RNA sequence: GGUGGGCACUCUAAGGAGACUGCCGGUGACAAACCGGAGGAAGGUGGGGAUGACGUCAAGUCAUCAUGGCCCUUACGGCCAGGGCUACACACGUGCUACAAUGGUCGGUACAAAGGGUUGCCAAGCCGCGAGGUGGAGCUAAUCCCAUAAAACCGAUCGUAGUCCGGAUCGCAGUCUGCAACUCGACUGCGUGAAGUCGGAAUCGCUAGUAAUCGUGAAUCAGAAUGUCACGGUGAAUACGUU
């Protein structure tokens, strides 16, 4: 806004596995105010990915969103003519965020047999850089380093 | 087996598929005669899908069932009633709405000349 | 025993006629269980304004009625009937109960 | 809110009003539970028999200043746009403007 | 439809005109405006002149159509086709 | 003996009573598991007790009433709070920070005239 | 809470206290003010509502009412019965229900606010799969009735199919209100089961208890709400900035 007056929100209690993190990605997840459907979504997913194998499935789920949140973004703006696309350094707040949206709408569209399910393959196949998820960050990437002409 | 009906289903909604039994009547059929409606008909042995068959001849079923409708369905026409005269244009005979809305009995928009 | 249930529109009539009654039940010697204000009723209506067609310019009223109960115990003086022009004034609706 | 609406709703509630316990105890006898149908028969007849511009259905109550057929509050007796009028000036008792 | 209480709903002169005309057989119909009235099962076989809104048309009344009302009879609206 | 605390959030209410105990807890005379099923009302509902560390010691008498799962939770939290003030009251800074002894004053907002809901609005066509 | 009883508590409803840049640091023309901090339930007009300046659009209303002038007075006045305002090759505006697996069915269970009822609400018992019918208790109501909140949680099943999705349409049989449900009512049972696989150019709402989603009540009212006006439950994402 103009006034430069809004104020950030504290609401953050992850109950039983005590991760700051994860109860925003429940939040993302989440879908017209039905917590706790989120909440056994999550839970059924990081169930499966503890029981595919021994990597604790908290530590695949920060280590797939560390190889997923992009470096740099980029921004159109018209110069009079024609709109050209400058690149720009992300904030750290703001990866975090984007990561999850991409994560968790690619999960969305994959087409397996529950949400859980497709949600426990995207953490499984972007944990190594295979996703639908981690070749649109690759796209971005790309797309930002192709116009580092005007960068500044 | 059935009248070509659906396999590898439970016995209940498998029923279903007769043009003459829905939910409600289905259920009767399998209380009636004792079945498991949680029960797939291939794992049925003969000696029931037999009382199914009795139990279900009593009702009415397909081509019997079409005949008596199209029966009602001519006499309303003939008659030259309300009824049989929205009928036989092919307009919404429990009056709605015509002026718009009334797709259902008219099907594409079929716009004015081509 | 008996006991009063007083009626009205507005608050501070009513507090007037409550005062009035228990401190003429204090003065006669009596006693009273304290005064009750039950739980006020409030009716509400929404009321188009124009003459014609404006439908979002409306305009909203309201209706509260105010409800108070006493009941008195020991009583051996009966004026508060007496005050029968005097403890319904003007807009009180009074009812007496175990007369 | 002619003159001529107003006087026939008059005439309709006095005509109303006029029979108003006939009908009451010929409905008891249609609606009875153990009645026989030949007293069923007589009171519909006899019902009928009862001028058609005698129910209370046909009643539409109006302002009882202007005659106005819509826009009708029971708890008062008037219509929309003269509630207003008088509840502006203070005539109704109890009527303010409340936000909550 | 009415409820089984009250079997038939039949107004009283057109009633008492339908049993009139059983004592001479069917040869005129009987003018009415009653649309609301249910076709009795012993009125069969004879021509009922219905109004319409603009006049009256005449039904000649068989033992297919007892259960419905003469007005279901007598069309109020023309719609002769757009094109 | 014991320690009475009010609680209250989103129209709902609750009376908390702490005695000393071994952390029997019972809302409305039945078991925390029964109301709460399988949700982090639980960790509201405890998180001062062991902020405080005292989840053991305390025995705690709840009624409540109104409200929501979610707002009743909120009501134990918040008299569960006072009252364990009002016992040592010198940890006011302890539950302050947390944020658990301020009462949220967020409440239902009212529908208005002319909208679909308190803010959303009809869909304005231009032509 | 059923009783004796209690005035502790929740609650109800009248009167008050409280929040004032009040105190501290820094900037500032040692001004107005601004950025932070402590205390506090609340901090910077705390949240929301009512409140609409001079005038604008010869804006809307002569059909709510009132009214200048004009017009009809065996009709442009009044009474009645049927019909129409519900038409239907089409086009547009505002909504509702869906296209499913964060879902559909069956069983087990938990938690609201607000409001209406004596030309009224209408219980318990009994009779019907059901809408409902008989019955008459209680209440001129913080007392009795409307009146079971739903989503949420637990268990079982369905396993991606135009389907245990979706419910339109039509056939048969009923209930209720009403003098009277044909034109042209609302519901109930049985059967049938359409389009619909997330929607072109284009376009709308929303900044926190908000959007999204779930249910409840009232006015009008014999009967007739997917509309209108209110009430709670669960509960987000985002705002670097003014190119
Ligand atoms: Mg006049
Ligand atoms: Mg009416
Ligand atoms: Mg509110
Ligand atoms: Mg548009
Ligand atoms: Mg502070
Ligand atoms: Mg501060
Ligand atoms: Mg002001
Ligand atoms: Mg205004
Ligand atoms: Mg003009
Ligand atoms: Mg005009
Ligand atoms: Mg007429
Ligand atoms: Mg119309
Ligand atoms: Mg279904
Ligand atoms: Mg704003
Ligand atoms: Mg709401």
């Amino acid at each position: 806004p103009r006034r430069r007056v809004a104020a950030k929100r504290e609401v953050l209690a992850d109950p039983k596995y005590g991760s700051q993190i994860l109860a925003k990605f429940m939040n993302h997840v989440m879908e017209s105010g039905k917590k706790a459907v989120a909440e056994r979504i999550v839970y059924g997913a990081l169930d499966k990915v503890k029981e595919r194998g021994k990597a604790d499935p908290l530590e695949t789920f920060e280590k797939a969103l560390d190889a997923i949140a992009p470096l740099v973004e980029v921004k159109s703006r018209r110069v009079g003519g024609a709109t050209y696309q400058v690149p720009v350094e992300v904030r750290p707040s703001r990866r975090n965020a984007l990561a999850m949206r991409w994560l968790v709408d690619f999960a969305r569209k994959r087409g397996e047999k529950s949400m859980a399910l497709r949600l426990a393959g995207e953490l499984l196949d972007a944990a190594e850089g295979k996703g639908a998820a981690v070749k649109k960050r690759e796209d971005v990437h790309r797309m930002a380093e192709a116009n580092k002409a005007f960068s500044h | 087996a059935g009248v070509n009906i659906p396999d590898n289903k439970h016995t209940v909604i498998s029923l279903t598929y007769i043009y003459g039994v829905g939910r409600t009547t289905a259920q009767s059929i399998c209380a009636a005669t004792g079945v498991n409606p949680a029960a797939k008909i291939k794992d049925l042995s003969d000696e029931q899908i037999d009382q199914l068959r009795n139990e279900v001849a009593k009702i009415t079923t397909e081509g019997d069932l079409r005949r008596e409708i199209n029966m009602n369905i001519k006499r309303l026409m003939d008659l030259g009633c309300y009824r049989g005269l929205r009928h036989r244009r092919g307009l919404p005979v429990r009056g709605q709405r015509t002026k718009t809305n009334a797709r259902t009995r008219k099907g594409p928009r079929k716009p004015i000349r081509k | 025993q008996i006991r009063i249930r007083l009626k009205a529109f507005d608050h501070r009539l009513i507090d007037q006629s409550t005062q009035e009654i228990v401190e003429t039940a204090k003065r006669t010697g009596a006693q009273v269980r304290g005064p009750i204000p039950l739980p006020t009723r409030k009716e509400r209506f929404t009321v188009l304004i124009s003459p014609h067609v404006n439908k979002d310019a409306r305009d909203q009223y309201e209706i509260r009625t105010h409800k108070r109960v006493l009941d008195i115990v020991q009583p051996t003086d009966k004026t508060v009937d007496a005050l029968m022009k005097l403890d319904l004034a003007a807009g009180v609706e009074v009812q007496i109960s175990l007369g | 809110a002619k003159e001529s609406m107003k006087n026939r709703e008059l005439k309709r509630q006095l005509t109303v009003a006029k029979y108003a316990k006939k009908r009451a105890e010929l409905k008891a006898i249609i609606a009875n539970p153990n009645s026989s149908a030949e007293e069923r028969w007589n009171a519909q007849v006899a019902l009928q028999k009862q001028p058609r511009d005698a129910s209370a259905s046909r009643l539409r109550n109006r302002c009882r200043l202007t005659g106005r057929p819509h826009g009708f509050y029971r708890k008062f007796g008037l219509s929309r746009n003269k509630l207003r009028e008088a509840a502006m000036r203070g005539d109704v008792p109890g009527l303010v403007k409340a936000s909550w | 439809p009415r409820s089984l209480k009250k079997g038939p709903f039949i107004d009283l002169h057109l009633l008492k005109k339908v049993e009139v005309a059983v004592e001479k057989n069917d040869r005129k119909p009987i003018k009415t405006w009653s649309r609301r009235s249910m076709i009795l099962p012993h009125m069969v076989g004879l021509t009922i002149a219905v109004h319409n809104g603009r006049q009256h048309v005449p039904v000649l009344v068989n033992e297919d159509m007892v259960g419905h009302k003469l007005g279901e009879f007598a069309a109020t609206r023309t719609y002769r086709g757009h094109a | 003996t014991q320690n009475y605390g009010t609680g209250r959030r989103k129209t709902a209410t609750a009376r908390v009573f702490l005695r000393p105990g071994t952390g029997k807890i019972s809302i409305n005379n039945r078991g925390l598991d029964q109301f709460f099923g399988r949700e982090t009302a639980r960790m509201v509902v405890r998180q001062p007790l062991e902020l405080t560390e005292t989840v053991e010691k305390f025995d705690i008498f709840v009624t409540v009433v109104g409200g929501g799962v979610s707002g009743q939770a909120g009501a134990i939290r918040h008299g569960i709070t006072r009252a364990l003030i009002e016992y040592d009251e010198t940890l006011r800074s302890s539950l302050r920070k947390a944020g658990y002894v301020t009462r949220d004053a967020r409440e239902v907002e009212r529908k208005k005239v002319g909208l679909r809901k308190a803010r959303k609005r009809p869909q304005y066509s231009k032509r």
